[PDB]
Formats: structure tokens, C-alpha cells, sequence
């Protein structure tokens, strides 16, 4: 089988700026090579066929080059849009193979995250367990801490975090800590509090509530 | 590596 | 146009068998071969197989003794099978379509079927409100949610006011939990003055359980 090396792993451009992908073949495989798109939940969607030839309705920016054990595609003019990963395929050589893919990330100007702070409900404590979120919206780079405190008591272990793919319309990421107790701790207690580091803020962002 | 839950390289 | 429509998502044992459907349109199956490729945490794009025109079958390597292609030309439907699976084999299958008949460069996609492999069983979610309040309002704009909780395989699909609501929406990826149960967030911002003229309704679809759930957001 053919083996295909996509180089590097991670691209990070900022809009406008041309970006290109390398893919190499372990032997030559001519101009037998198709390069794909795949955005955040999608499929695989066909740019370039062949080394170089053009595909309908993708986008005039995308073009492709090379031969041989050398190939090439590229953007002239990175867009937002543009944010996904990028596989190779050659089928010179049965099977047709691919390669294991680049992900192209956008940079942007930072933005502060949105703060804000859900209770469990009534509904989940009836369960007898309570989740506690606290939702830091659209902000850049994606580095940013949450830190959870219980009656000035410091939580650790039993918070779970979760951030969104990178927004394909302005860049931004999003953030979720969810922390996680029994109805009875939660009960025992009165203030609930997110803390919020992140180089967009002057100073932490504490969003809390007290149980009722 | 591949996430199966976002369909991106992680 | 031309599409491919893959059947849902779901679980599967260890050892046991998979078997998805895969209904065309736009085109007929006695005139193009269909292909099946897979994308693994593990080895990522993998092509898999193809039944062609005239139903011969190719299958890769690795797959000869575990795989199946088949086809009912008069209903447009391709049937994929595979035997024996492990765990590592829990990826995303599409099915696929090229250009040309004889050709490999897929330019039609099914939206593929995110197949898990576990011994575990199906669950579906429970969902509770993120209720929008003074404490998830600024500036005007107030965000709400739903958490969806405790389902088990991925995935779940998301979606606000049947579809009419997609601004401002992070549907967050799931993590799974300790008890080997998955959980997420939905959430959107909109304007706090619509919050008392405005219906917020999460539609939560776990597939894996046939669970459908209508969740009313309310501040």
C-alpha cells in the first residue's frame, strides 16, 4: 500500500494570507491524487481531482499542484470558511489510500469570552443530581481556565470541560464547565462560583448565584 | 487523531 | 440532485455483525459503482470495498473474510455487512460515489453512520433546561440551553425550534463520564426582550433509542 505523509499536522493562518498542504507519496503515483475537505460534523467533500484539476462549485481558490511523489494544494486567500482538515488520496496503486490529514486552525484578534452561569434544575434535582454549567461564549486564542468554588471551598476532580470546533464565521471558540454533585452536597451549600481566567480579561470574571 | 463525536483531527 | 442516505447510528457487540443501508437518488446503481470507506480514531480514511454496475464486488485486503456487498438495483439500496468486530472498528462508514463509473474520486458522500463497538447497552438521554436569567444575561443578549445527559452511544442530534433557530447555537461535543455514559450542552444567545414573546424548544434525537424528547426552555 501506499503511503501517504501529510506535513505538517497543524496549520495556523490568519484570513487572506495563502496557506498551502503538503502531501508525499512513499513511491511515485504520477497525478493520481485527489485532495478532500472535511468540516466540523461533515463529510468528505471533493476539491481538486488529479493533481490539479478543478471541481464544480469549489470555490476558485482552491487550486492543487505536483507529480510524482510531491503534491500541493492550496488556498490564495484563506477565509474563515476555509477552517477544517484536509486529507489526500492517491489511487495509483490499489487500494486507494489517504493520507492521515492536516488541520488548518484561524488566527484572529483576541476576544474575551461571555460569562455565564446555569443552576441545576428543579427537574435534574428531582433525580438527585445536580450540574452546575458555567458557558464562556466566543473568545479567542482557545487557552482559558475555570476554576469552581463551593462556599469558598476550591472544587477539583469533579468539573468536566468541553469546547467547541472552531467557529467557521468568526473564529471564536466556546467553553463549557459543567460541574457535577449529588443532590445532597448541593443542598448543603450556598454559593456557587465560576471563576474565569483568560488573556482577553484584565482581571478573573466571577459569575456565581446562592442556591435560592 | 481523529473525534469520532466532531469528525476533526483533535 | 444526486445523494446518498445512510441508515442511522447505533450500537453493536462485540464479535457480532454490522449491517448498514445505504438508498441512492439522482442517479441509478446499473450505471455507477458504490463505494464504502471508514474513518477510525485509530487509522483514519480507510477505503473499504465497492459493489460495481454489475454487482461484482472489490473488497480490501484486510477485509476479504469479514465483508459483504450487495445491492437491490430496483430500490436503489447498497447493504454493507461486516462480520466479527472489535471495538477499534467503532468509526464513521460512508458510503460513496465518483465521478465516473470505473473511477475513484468520490465527489458524493452519504452523511455517514457513526457505528460504536461495546458490550454496554443503549441509553437514552434525560434533558434539563439551562434556564436564561439575569445571570446568563449581558448586554441585552441572554443565553439558555438544554444539558443533555446519561445516553449512551454518540451520538445525539441537536437541533432549536425544529430547525428554525441556528444563530448563535454551540451544540458542545460530548464527554463521557465515568460511568461510561455521555453528556452535552446545547446552548444559544438571543435577544432578552424575546424571552417573554419567544418559545425556546431544544429537539433532542438520540437515534441509538429511538428517543425523540421536546425540551421547553423557560427563564
Amino acid at each position: 500500500d501506499i503511503l501517504l505523509t501529510q506535513s505538517p499536522v497543524i496549520l495556523s493562518v490568519s484570513p487572506g494570507e495563502r496557506v498551502s498542504f503538503s502531501c508525499r507519496a512513499s513511491q511515485s503515483i504520477g497525478t493520481n491524487i485527489h485532495w478532500y475537505q472535511q468540516r466540523t460534523n461533515g463529510s468528505p467533500r471533493l476539491l481538486i481531482k488529479y493533481a490539479s484539476e478543478s471541481i464544480s462549485g469549489i470555490p476558485s481558490r482552491f487550486s492543487g499542484s505536483g507529480s510524482g511523489t510531491d503534491f500541493t494544494l492550496s488556498i490564495n486567500s484563506v477565509e474563515s470558511e476555509d477552517i477544517a482538515d484536509y486529507y489526500c488520496q492517491q489511487n495509483n496503486n490499489w487500494p486507494t489510500t489517504f493520507g492521515a490529514g492536516t488541520k488548518l486552525e484561524l488566527k484572529r484578534t483576541v476576544a474575551a469570552p461571555s460569562v455565564f452561569i446555569f443552576p441545576p434544575s428543579d427537574e435534574q434535582l428531582k433525580s438527585g443530581t445536580a450540574s452546575v454549567v458555567c458557558l464562556l461564549n466566543n473568545f479567542y486564542p482557545r487557552e482559558a481556565k475555570v476554576q469552581w468554588k463551593v462556599d469558598n471551598a476550591l472544587q477539583s476532580g469533579n468539573s468536566q470541560e468541553s469546547v467547541t470546533e472552531q467557529d467557521s464565521k468568526d473564529s471564536t471558540y466556546s467553553l463549557s464547565s459543567t460541574l457535577t454533585l449529588s443532590k445532597a452536597d448541593y443542598e448543603k451549600h450556598k454559593v456557587y462560583a465560576c471563576e474565569v481566567t483568560h488573556q482577553g480579561l484584565s482581571s478573573p470574571v466571577t459569575k456565581s448565584f446562592n442556591r435560592g | 487523531q481523529f473525534d469520532l463525536s466532531t469528525r476533526r483531527l483533535k | 440532485q444526486v445523494q446518498l442516505k445512510q441508515s442511522g447510528p447505533g450500537l453493536v457487540q462485540p464479535s457480532q455483525s454490522l449491517s448498514i443501508t445505504c438508498t441512492v437518488s439522482g442517479f441509478s446503481l446499473t450505471n455507477y459503482g458504490v463505494h464504502w470507506v471508514r474513518q477510525s480514531p485509530g487509522k483514519g480514511l480507510e477505503w473499504l470495498g465497492v459493489i460495481w454496475s454489475g454487482g461484482n464486488t472489490d473488497y480490501n485486503t484486510p477485509f476479504t473474510s469479514r465483508l459483504s456487498i450487495n445491492k437491490d438495483n430496483s430500490k436503489s439500496q447498497v447493504f454493507f455487512k461486516m462480520n466479527s468486530l472489535q471495538s477499534n472498528d467503532t468509526a464513521i462508514y460512508y458510503c460513496a460515489r465518483a465521478l465516473t463509473y470505473y473511477d475513484y474520486e468520490f465527489a458524493y458522500w452519504g452523511q455517514g453512520t457513526l457505528v460504536t463497538v461495546s458490550a454496554a447497552s443503549t441509553k437514552g438521554p434525560s434533558v434539563f433546561p439551562l434556564a436564561p436569567s439575569s445571570k446568563s444575561t449581558s448586554g441585552g443578549t441572554a443565553a439558555l440551553g438544554c444539558l443533555v445527559k446519561d445516553y449512551f452511544p454518540e451520538p445525539v442530534t441537536v437541533s432549536w425550534n425544529s430547525g428554525a433557530l441556528t444563530s448563535g447555537v454551540h451544540t458542545f461535543p460530548a464527554v463521557l463520564q465515568s460511568s461510561g455514559l455521555y453528556s452535552l450542552s446545547s446552548v444559544v444567545t438571543v435577544p432578552s426582550s424575546s424571552l417573554g414573546t419567544q418559545t425556546y424548544i431544544c429537539n433532542v434525537n438520540h437515534k441509538p433509542s429511538n428517543t425523540k424528547v421536546d425540551k421547553r426552555v423557560e427563564p
